[PDB]
């Protein structure tokens, strides 16, 4: 790695980071998840048959 | 015109050569039971032969046949 | 028992909602419970399932609102007490087209039909057992079968006399977008609208299985750095020995 | 054998031991199972 | 000295799990303890937040199930975890006692822990009864009525005892409520046992796959099995979370969505998957009496284990025979659950009876005959004249 | 707090092993350590190893268990048909 301890010598600033990147993971995952969750799934849903109802 | 799909498979997986012979051991079963239930005393019996067993046999061969396919020929 | 009392065994039938990631299909599911309503609904109750959970699943707000206001329910009574009815809104449940038990036996001679609520999750086999039920009835019983009189035979039900009659014919219904409406195809609409009103939560239940499941396997090969990590001073420890001095 | 003679561990050792980048490496994956723990939590 | 060490709080936090002396040898079959208690927290947590919902009347049960399952927020999660979790916890807590058989465990000077291991186990089965019976399906009622038939069988006595039990003439409305108030209960119960349970192994210490002492290289508990823990625990969790969001109903019985009639008999009545060997030892025996004795006596035989094992080293870790028939017992234990899935047939009838006995034989007969000639073995093995 | 009976285990300085002399102990730092580096080779040979060991006390009672289970069951499906039926009558009675 590198001589950067600013985010491990601190436990402050480590729990810190751990807390920043969970709460930026939560909302990354849940939308990427649905979205591939929602692509996988093309046509079943009730989205594409309402567009699909005139 | 369009006719259920899944008799039409029936019909087409009867016409093999397994379903032949099924459907043939089949139909002997039900000629011995139809020459069972003519003579007197039958009313009165200890127990009756019936097809249920060849109907089974003949039965699961052309569903295990007719499982995948199905829902491939339908909407 | 033998194979007859136990019933044949319902094959596998490749649905278009197994495998851990695949939905619901929401338009078989309204063409499921189009077929529901003109058959099923003359002698099956419904009484789980709310109004309210078909918005947004198998139809919209207002096609609810008003397939639910030609219902009627019993309303507070008025200022004389006299009781009243009033139309249905999207806060009550199907209703079953009979008042109690003693109906149901009476209009289908002594046979009561079960709520359909959950009956293809109280079924060994589930949809293959319903699809393989409804499609499942021969022109004629097989030779040698002596049914009781106002019985019905396939050999799916335990036992291969049932009491329902073969009520899945060619086209007794019309669809709204134009699918032919064979007999295969509405059993296949009704046994996925019944896995819907028995298994409302499926479609978010694979999705929060997803989720669990990608993080508790990367929790898992983590712990086991980590595991292996902490245990990498005793793992490798070393013994010598050399045997000491006697004398003391 | 003496005492100071310490066994062979030379198969095992890291070849650079660097000890910012050991420390480094084990505080990331110690914090990337205390972030999906902290997800998972919640 | 330091603070976790002076406090009077802390020091049974750390002399149990920070700085408790466990040997070094001891693989992940020592887990399942931890495992366990995990597992029982799960039960009461999802237990407390599923039953903030639950309605115990006989006409309002079901319907409150399918209202957890449908209406909450979630709840599909609290009862799939729930029951699946039950599964879980019979599960790790069969795992834990073949543990505790294979290694030797049971034997002096830890009688006093295996005694509390079995009265565990006893409140354990008792709770999960209570538990599937709150559900009121098919299977539950008639579970509950066959169960208390058989406490019928007692003589002179037997009848006002179940008139006692049902709070009537049948499994009705005070019978759910009052398996409700004991199925909440129970579990305190258990908990109380599991922290006599931590006493009885801390005064001795754990023992070790090689059945020697481990009093010589003690490693501390903390981070070491912290995190061997820790590792399990997520291991378990994603077992659970599989048989959870994927297939939850897979180990229950599909009877049980059916409501309660007491008219209906099913076609095939079984408990659930894991009280089936019970059943079947219990089935096996043509005597009502004799039955529920033999029931009870099945795991009163686990009591009467440390004193027919008469072997002088430590667990089957070393010993060819004992290992042999140590597995010859366990796959007999799943024949016996087998035999009692399926229905009062030729020739399963026959098995079941020889299948117990041979349940019996182990722990009587078999255990202390091979552990004598292989004590002798071992003796002449090496000792020459 | 009152005293209590003899244990097999003592603390941390009374353990309560033998005495013992001239065994010394040599352990590295986890940080100077590559965690690891024995999965591969390791996973292979000694997973084998430890299979080849110990599979065959599993092995057998497996193989008695299920081919009786099996044995069994052919035998409840056979006399439960139509052509052992008979014998079903005289076995049943
Ligand atoms: C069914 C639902 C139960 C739910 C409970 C969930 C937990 C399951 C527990 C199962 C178990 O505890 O078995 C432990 C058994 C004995 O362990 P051992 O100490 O002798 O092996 C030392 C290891 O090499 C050290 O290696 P290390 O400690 O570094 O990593 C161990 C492993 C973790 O895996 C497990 O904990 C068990 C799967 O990390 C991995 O590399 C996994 C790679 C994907 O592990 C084995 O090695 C397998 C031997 C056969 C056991 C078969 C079990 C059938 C019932
Ligand atoms: C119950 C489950 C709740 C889970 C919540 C998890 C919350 C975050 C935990 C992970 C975390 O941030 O841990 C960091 C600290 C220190 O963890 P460490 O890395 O072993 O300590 C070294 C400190 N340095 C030298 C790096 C400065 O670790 C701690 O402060 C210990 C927290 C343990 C919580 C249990
Ligand atoms: C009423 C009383 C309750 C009784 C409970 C009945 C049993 C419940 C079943 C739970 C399964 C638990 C299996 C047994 C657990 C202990 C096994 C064990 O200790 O593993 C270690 C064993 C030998 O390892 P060693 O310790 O001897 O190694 C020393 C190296 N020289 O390693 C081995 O020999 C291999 C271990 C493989 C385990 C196989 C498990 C089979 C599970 C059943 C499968 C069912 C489907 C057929
Ligand atoms: C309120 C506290 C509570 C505790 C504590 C609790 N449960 Fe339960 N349990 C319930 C309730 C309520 C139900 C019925 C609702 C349900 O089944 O979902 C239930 C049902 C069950 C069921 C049947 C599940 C089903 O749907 O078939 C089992 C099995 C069970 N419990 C086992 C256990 C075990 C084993 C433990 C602990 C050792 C335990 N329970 C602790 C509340 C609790
Ligand atoms: C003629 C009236 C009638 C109609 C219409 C009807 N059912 Fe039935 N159904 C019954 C009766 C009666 C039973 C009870 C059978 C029994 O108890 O033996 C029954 C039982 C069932 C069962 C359970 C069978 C079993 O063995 O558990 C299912 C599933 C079922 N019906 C599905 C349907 C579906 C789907 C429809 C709509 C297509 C439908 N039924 C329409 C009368 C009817
Ligand atoms: C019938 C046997 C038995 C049952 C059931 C049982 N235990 Fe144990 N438990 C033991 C034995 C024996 C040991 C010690 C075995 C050894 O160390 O060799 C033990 C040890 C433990 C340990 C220490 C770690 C370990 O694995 O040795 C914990 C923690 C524990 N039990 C908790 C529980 C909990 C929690 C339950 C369920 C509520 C439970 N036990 C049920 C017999 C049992
Ligand atoms: C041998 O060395 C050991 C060892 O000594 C110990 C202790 C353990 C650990 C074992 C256990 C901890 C098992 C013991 C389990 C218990 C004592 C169960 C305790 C659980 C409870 C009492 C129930 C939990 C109750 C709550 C959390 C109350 C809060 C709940 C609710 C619902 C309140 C919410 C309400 C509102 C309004 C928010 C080991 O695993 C171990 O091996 C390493
Ligand atoms: C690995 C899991 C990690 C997850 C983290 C959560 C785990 C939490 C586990 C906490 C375990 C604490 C419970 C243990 C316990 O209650 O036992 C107390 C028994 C004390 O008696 P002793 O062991 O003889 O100690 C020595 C005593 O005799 C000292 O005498 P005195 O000072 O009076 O103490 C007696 C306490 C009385 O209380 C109880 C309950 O007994
Ligand atoms: C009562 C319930 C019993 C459940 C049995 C659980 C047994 C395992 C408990 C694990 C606790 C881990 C604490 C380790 C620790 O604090 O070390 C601390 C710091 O370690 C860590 O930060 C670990 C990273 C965070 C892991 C969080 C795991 C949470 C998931 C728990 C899931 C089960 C509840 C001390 O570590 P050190 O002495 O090596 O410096
Ligand atoms: C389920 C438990 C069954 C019974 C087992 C008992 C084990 C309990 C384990 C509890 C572990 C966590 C407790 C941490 C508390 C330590 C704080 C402390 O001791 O500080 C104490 C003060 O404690 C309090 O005021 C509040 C304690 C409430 C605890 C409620 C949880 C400091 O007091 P100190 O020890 O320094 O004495 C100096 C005298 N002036
Ligand atoms: C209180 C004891 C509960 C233990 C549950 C363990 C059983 C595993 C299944 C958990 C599924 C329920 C949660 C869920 O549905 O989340 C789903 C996501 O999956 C997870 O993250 C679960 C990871 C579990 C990590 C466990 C951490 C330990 C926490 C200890 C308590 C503070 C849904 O996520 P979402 O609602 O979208 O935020």
């Amino acid at each position: 790695s590198s001589l950067y301890k600013t985010f491990f010598k601190r436990n402050a600033v480590f729990v810190g980071t751990i807390f920043a990147g969970a709460f930026v993971f939560q909302t990354v995952f849940d939308t990427a998840i649905t979205s591939w969750y929602e692509n996988h799934n093309k046509g079943k849903l009730w989205k594409d048959v309402k567009a699909r109802i005139a | 015109e369009v006719t259920d799909q899944l008799e039409d498979l029936r019909e087409h997986f009867k016409n093999t050569e397994e379903g032949k012979a099924l459907v043939h051991h089949y139909e002997e079963c039900a000629e011995r039971v139809k020459i069972q239930q003519q003579q007197p005393g039958y009313a009165d019996l200890e127990h009756k032969e019936d097809c249920v067993e060849e109907f089974f046999h003949l039965q699961h061969y052309l569903d295990t046949a007719t499982a995948p396919r199905l829902f491939d020929k339908l909407k | 028992m033998t194979a007859a009392e136990h019933g044949l065994h319902a094959p596998a039938y490749a649905w278009s909602h197994n495998g851990p990631f695949e939905t619901f299909d929401h338009a078989s599911i309204r063409r499921g419970y189009q077929v529901y309503r003109e058959v099923c609904a003359a002698c099956h109750s419904l009484d789980r399932v709310a109004w309210r959970t078909l918005v947004g699943v198998s139809h919209t707000n207002e096609e609810v609102r008003n397939m639910a206001e030609e219902f009627e329910y019993d309303d507070e009574p008025d200022e004389q007490g006299n009781p009243k009815k009033r139309p249905g809104k999207l806060s009550d449940y199907i209703p079953g087209p009979y008042p109690n038990e003693q109906a149901a036996r009476a209009a289908n001679q002594g046979a009561l039909p079960p709520d359909l609520s959950l009956i293809v999750k109280a079924r060994h086999g589930g949809c293959d057992y319903i699809f393989s039920l409804l499609t499942g009835y021969p022109d004629e019983p097989p030779a040698g079968v002596a049914l009781p009189p106002g019985s019905n035979y396939n050999p799916y039900f335990p036992g291969g006399s049932i009491a329902m009659a073969r009520v899945l014919f060619d086209d007794m219904v019309e669809y709204e977008d134009g699918t032919p409406a064979t007999t295969s195809q509405m059993a296949k609409d009704v046994t996925t609208f019944l896995n819907w009103c028995a298994e409302p939560e499926h479609d978010e239940r694979k999705r929060l299985g997803l989720k669990t499941v990608i993080i508790l396997s990367s929790l898992y090969l983590l712990s086991i750095w980590v595991k292996k990590f902490k245990w990498a001073g005793i793992k490798t420890r070393k013994f010598v020995f050399n045997p000491p001095k006697p004398r003391k | 054998k003496s005492t100071y003679r310490t066994p062979n561990f030379d198969d095992v050792l890291k070849e650079n031991n660097d000890a910012d980048k050991g420390r480094s490496y084990a505080y990331f994956m110690v914090g990337a199972m205390g972030l999906l723990s902290s997800a998972g939590a919640k | 000295m330091a603070f976790r060490k002076s406090n009077v709080y802390l020091s049974l936090v750390n002399s149990y799990i920070i700085d408790s002396p466990q040997p070094s040898s001891i693989n992940y079959w020592w887990n399942m303890g931890s495992l366990l208690g995990l597992c029982l927290v799960i039960q009461i947590v999802t237990g407390i937040f599923m039953a903030m919902h639950y309605s115990s009347n006989i006409e309002l049960a079901f319907s409150s199930v399918e209202h957890i399952m449908r209406d909450v927020h979630n709840g599909y999660i609290l009862r799939y975890l729930h029951a699946n979790g039950a599964s879980f916890f019979f599960m790790v807590m069969f795992m834990h006692m073949a543990k505790g058989l294979y290694y030797g465990s049971y034997r002096s000077p830890r009688v006093t822990l295996w005694n509390v291991g079995v009265i565990i186990f006893i409140l354990t089965i008792a709770t999960a009864f209570l538990g599937y019976c709150c559900v009121y399906g098919q299977m539950s009622h008639w579970g509950a009525t066959v169960i208390t038939n058989l406490f019928s069988a007692i003589p002179f006595v037997g009848n006002d005892i179940v008139s006692w039990l049902w709070g009537g003439f049948s499994v009705s409305n005070p019978t759910i409520q009052r398996f409700f108030a004991l199925h909440y209960l129970v579990p305190f119960i258990i908990a109380a046992m599991v922290i006599m349970h931590l006493m009885a192994l801390h005064i001795h210490g754990s023992s070790n796959p090689l059945g020697i002492t481990g009093n010589l290289d003690r490693i501390p508990m903390h981070s070491y099995f912290i995190f061997k823990d820790l590792v399990t625990v997520f291991l378990f969790m994603l077992i659970l979370a599989l048989f959870v969001f994927y297939s939850p109903n897979t180990l229950g019985h599909p009877d049980n969505y059916i409501p309660g009639n007491p008219l209906v008999t099913p076609a095939s009545i079984v408990p659930e998957w894991y009280l089936l060997p019970f059943y079947a030892i219990l089935r096996s025996i043509p005597d009502k009496l004799l039955g529920v004795i033999t029931m009870f006596a099945a795991i009163l035989v686990l009591l009467v284990l440390p004193f027919t094992d008469r072997s002088v080293v430590r667990g089957n870790t070393f010993k060819v025979l004992s290992k042999f028939f140590f597995f010859i017992f366990v796959f007999n234990f799943v024949l016996l659950g087998q035999i009692g899935a399926c229905h009062v047939e030729v020739p399963y009838v026959l098995m079941g009876q020889i299948a117990t006995f041979i349940y019996f034989a182990y722990f009587l007969i078999i255990v202390p005959v091979i552990s004598t000639i292989e004590n002798v073995l071992f003796y002449i093995g090496r000792v020459n004249k | 707090g009152p005293p209590s009976g003899k244990t097999y285990m003592g603390w941390w300085g009374h353990m309560g092993g033998p005495k013992q002399k001239g065994i010394t102990s040599y352990a590295v730092s986890p940080y100077a350590q590559k965690p690891l580096q024995g999965i591969f080779h390791n996973a292979v040979f000694n997973s084998f190893r430890r299979f080849k060991s110990q599979f065959l006390y599993v092995l057998i009672p497996a193989g008695i268990y299920w081919y009786w289970w099996k044995n069994g069951n052919e035998y409840n499906e056979f006399l439960y048909s139509k052509a052992g039926r008979e014998e079903l009558e005289r076995v049943n009675v």
